[PDB]
């Protein structure tokens, strides 16, 4: 087949000018959509905060209006999903992943309204859920919509605009261009055969998406964490160890999120009303915990700067990790719209911090700043639960700009994904798509 | 904590000649460092991580070792190589230095240029009498000074002080001062100062009579 | 250039306290760890302690609750060491150091010149400076040794130069000796017979601890 290759090599990277242009517009819409969703999630979290001010004298009334405001929003968003788009529940990444396999529908007229307004319900109530799941589906569907609206035919155009839709949607969720591309190249692309996704296109969409984000968000960063110390070659081994703790814990957590999906189905059966009443109670729990114990509630980003700075007692860190392991599962496994990636950044920061504290006390000759181990553990659960180490490493790199930590970050990531593999664990997105495709047959 | 014990406390070697001092650890130690101190100069980092030189450290310098014994070495020693070399471990915590190794130039033996001085008329008006005797520019440093007041030995009230090996000629020096009251000074007449070196059996006496 | 300049040492009375100060110039003094090492007279090097750039971890040698207080002022680019309940054991040269590493085993990267701390209830005394001319019937040789004596001052140090510094060859200042809570030392200058007494050779003693600047002209005896 040497002659075919001479032919193909000479024809490489000639993406149709139409697919490039349409990737640009997908990028722009996904960016704008991201900002809009972002501004809304906050504005509701504000209204909720200001409510607790107009009634701040009477502490039971306090605990009540906290619970109920989030209960109401939770329900609305569960309902919005159960009623009009049940595949807009949970993450959204397995769905868009499935769609790239040509095995799941891009019901965009149904997901865009349901996912956007459903998330707003669950996110803005202070549930323990992320943006970057929803925005990855919301941006995947936007990518489909402009395929239909302009009726572009071709296999390339369908996988591409779905891919750059999803790419732009993660980039905008974390202000993380390089990390949005890599997610598609490492995790979302079909994993077992060739596919015809144009990478130059995906590049254009993320640029446009990111630039929309910078037009509505500049001067303020998602995680400011300073410049931390360096890492000495004789320190590296401490990170491979930290990795091996994530590699074992990642699959334990995957089990948990699956079984807790199974356990929480037995509570409502499928019954849209026991479901919507169940999310209202979960959401309200968040909205209450959001007041009496905010580290235990919410999306988690807020406390990443604080754990990294080593400003939590060991005692408070251990609390938070358990508590948020609980509220994380309760909120994501229940089926609400919203995701687990960004709260897995929090759980890993909190975990690596606590190791950093141990590792500082045990080795004064190393001159450790427990903050480097927080940065090494931030992308770690992403390497162990969802097995995309290259994305998290570059995700974390982009969000914390501490490139001197690249070797400990890499070394903890291999540790996470080597031990996650070696103790019998599966990519958490892929094990969700499959258990969903297995029900889409039984 | 970890005690480091540098071995040849003092030593000499001629220029262009092989120098080798030693460090030794009460427990086990990794990647030792070495500092070069001249008197009056900030201690300089010389050799780190058991073997890596520092920007400027000439290549004649080299360090070695493992586990519980380390070592510095100067393949061809120079004159400017005269200093004290401290080793230091931070392989454990807290970090400890060794006692040191003073590396002094070696040269030809040389006889003292002896000089003796009478209490100044200025010191005498104030009532003290200090007699000063200089042994200037010799090698090696071992030496003995004797005082004789009217040809009789005097042991009490004498203070001596050697210089550190000289820069230019790598010789020594050493002064002796006999201090009496102005009254004790005048009872006597001949003050003698006797240099007992290695470079002769016959001391270099210098002396003066008040007359 | 990278410069570490510690100041603040001197004479202090037993049981008192002092605050030494190391000023950094020529590098980002943030991002570096700083440390203190002291050298007791003719003794080993010894580590006092270290402070990390943000002042969130401060180590000291195994020694007494509040005995040392290391702290840093990154705005002022300056490091500080406080010694309290000062003993004679604490009489030493105090060295200020910047910390780094290689393969990660940490070393003492750049040192300062030092400051000396003397702990004595003895009182500051200026020096009496006496010319040393050759004996009345002097053995006039080719080279002639002159001198001058710096007697009874406290504390160390004195600086002795000859003809305001021109005569630099053949000068030999000797370690001061302490007696009865006072210091004496003397300085030899050897010049050629044609320089003295043909020209004037002077010795200049300075004891700044007591504001003593004196010139003693050497002139022949009788």
């Amino acid at each position: 087949r040497r002659r075919q290759l001479i032919r193909q090599l000479l024809e490489r990277d000639k993406t149709p000018l139409a697919i490039l242009f349409m990737a640009a517009v997908v990028g722009t819409l996904v960016g704008l959509a991201a900002v809009a969703f972002d501004k809304g999630v906050a504005w509701l979290q504000n209204q909720r905060m200001g409510a607790l001010v107009h009634t701040a004298d009477n502490y039971p009334l306090l605990l009540t209006v906290a619970f109920l405001c989030s209960a109401v929003l939770a329900m609305f968003g569960y309902f919005l999903v159960r009623k009009y788009a049940p595949e807009a529940g949970g993450s959204g990444i397995p769905e868009i992943e499935g769609a790239l396999e040509d095995q799941r529908p891009v019901r965009w007229w149904r997901v865009l309204p349901v996912k956007f307004f459903g998330g707003l319900g669950t996110l803005g109530g202070g549930m323990v859920l992320g943006r970057a799941g929803p925005t990855v589906q919301i941006g995947g569907n936007i990518g489909r919509m402009v395929l239909d609206i302009f009726r572009l035919k071709g296999d390339e155009a369908r996988h591409t605009l779905l891919a750059t839709g999803a790419a732009a949607g993660l980039a905008a969720a974390f202000n993380a261009p390089l990390a949005g591309i890599l997610f598609i190249i490492e995790e979302m692309r079909p994993q077992f055969r060739y596919t015809l996704i144009s990478i130059k296109a995906v590049f254009i969409g993320v640029i446009m998406s990111t630039i929309m984000y910078r037009i509505f968000n500049h001067e303020v960063a998602l995680i400011d964490v300073g410049k931390l110390s360096d890492a000495p070659l004789n320190t590296l081994w401490l990170y491979l160890i930290l990795g091996i703790i994530f590699g074992i814990f990642g699959p334990i957590f995957n089990k948990w999120v699956l079984g807790m999906q199974d356990l929480l189905h037995r509570v409502h059966g499928g019954n849209i009303t026991k479901w919507v009443l169940m999310g209202g109670a979960i959401g309200g729990l968040c909205g209450l915990l959001g007041f009496v114990a905010p580290a235990t509630s919410g999306g988690g980003f807020n406390l990443i700067p604080i754990a990294t700075a080593g400003n939590f007692s060991m005692g408070m860190l251990v609390f938070i990790f358990v508590a948020r392991v609980i509220t994380t599962l309760l909120c994501f496994s229940s089926g609400a719209p919203g995701g687990i990636f960004a709260p897995m950044l929090a759980l890993g920061t909190v975990l690596g911090t606590a190791f950093g504290m141990v590792a500082v006390e045990l080795f004064p000759q190393y001159h450790l700043e427990a903050g480097t181990f927080a940065i090494a553990g931030m992308g770690a659960l992403l390497a162990a639960s969802i097995r995309a180490p290259l994305t998290g490493i570059i995700l974390v790199l982009e969000m914390t700009d501490n490139y001197q930590l690249i070797l400990p970050m890499i070394i903890t990531g291999l540790g996470a994904t080597l031990l996650a593999q070696f103790t019998g664990g599966k990519p958490l997105y892929s094990a969700i798509l499959a258990r969903t495709l297995a029900k889409q047959e039984a | 904590d970890i005690v480091l014990t540098q071995s040849p406390a003092i030593m000499s070697a001629a220029p262009g000649d092989k120098v080798t001092m030693t460090c030794s650890a009460s427990s086990s130690v990794s990647y030792i460092h070495w500092y070069q101190q001249k008197s009056g100069t900030s201690p300089k980092r010389w050799i780190y991580d058991t073997s890596k030189l520092t920007s400027g450290v000439p290549v004649r310098f080299s360090g070695s070792g493992s586990g519980t014994s380390y070592s510095l070495t100067i393949n061809t020693m120079e004159a400017e190589d005269a200093a004290t070399y401290y080793c230091q471990q931070w392989s454990s915590h807290p970090q400890t230095f060794g006692g040191g190794t003073k590396l002094e130039i070696l040269r030809a033996d040389a006889a003292p240029t002896v000089s003796i001085f009478p209490p100044s008329s200025e010191q005498l008006t104030s009532g003290g009498a200090s007699v000063v005797c200089f042994l200037n520019n010799f090698y090696p440093k071992d030496i003995n000074v004797k005082w004789k007041i009217d040809g009789s030995e005097r042991q009490n009230g004498v203070l001596n002080s050697w210089t550190d090996q000289d820069s230019k000629d790598s010789t020594y020096s050493m002064s002796s001062t006999l201090t009496l009251t102005k009254d004790e000074y005048e009872r006597h007449n001949s003050y003698t100062c006797e240099a007992t070196h290695k470079t002769s059996t016959s001391p270099i006496v210098k002396s003066f009579n008040r007359a | 250039e990278v410069r570490l300049l510690e100041s603040g040492g001197g004479l202090v009375q037993p049981g008192g306290s002092l605050k030494l100060s190391c000023a950094a110039s020529g590098f980002d003094y943030s991002r570096y760890w700083m440390s203190w090492v002291r050298q007791a007279p003719g003794k080993g090097l010894k580590w006092i302690g270290e402070i990390n750039p943000v002042s969130s971890t401060i180590n000291y040698t195994p020694s007494l609750k509040d005995k040392f207080i290391i702290s840093r002022d990154n705005a002022k680019d300056t490091l500080y060491l406080q010694i309290s309940k000062v003993r004679s054991e604490d009489t030493a040269l105090y060295y200020c150091a910047r910390l780094y590493y290689g393969y990660g085993y940490w070393y003492f990267d750049v040192w300062g010149a030092g400051t000396t701390v003397t702990v004595s209830s003895a009182k500051t005394t200026p020096p009496s400076v006496y010319p040393l001319a050759p004996g009345s019937a002097a053995a006039a040789a080719s080279m002639v040794t002159l001198g001058c004596l710096v007697k009874g001052y406290f504390p160390e140090p004195v600086t002795v130069t000859w003809n305001s510094g021109s005569l630099a060859a053949g000068v030999h200042t000797f370690p001061a000796v302490l007696q009865a809570a006072l210091y004496t030392l003397s300085s030899s200058v050897t010049v050629p017979s044609s320089s003295w007494p043909s020209e004037t050779v002077t010795c200049n003693v300075a004891h700044p601890a007591s504001s003593t600047k004196v010139d003693k002209k050497i002139v022949p005896r009788a």
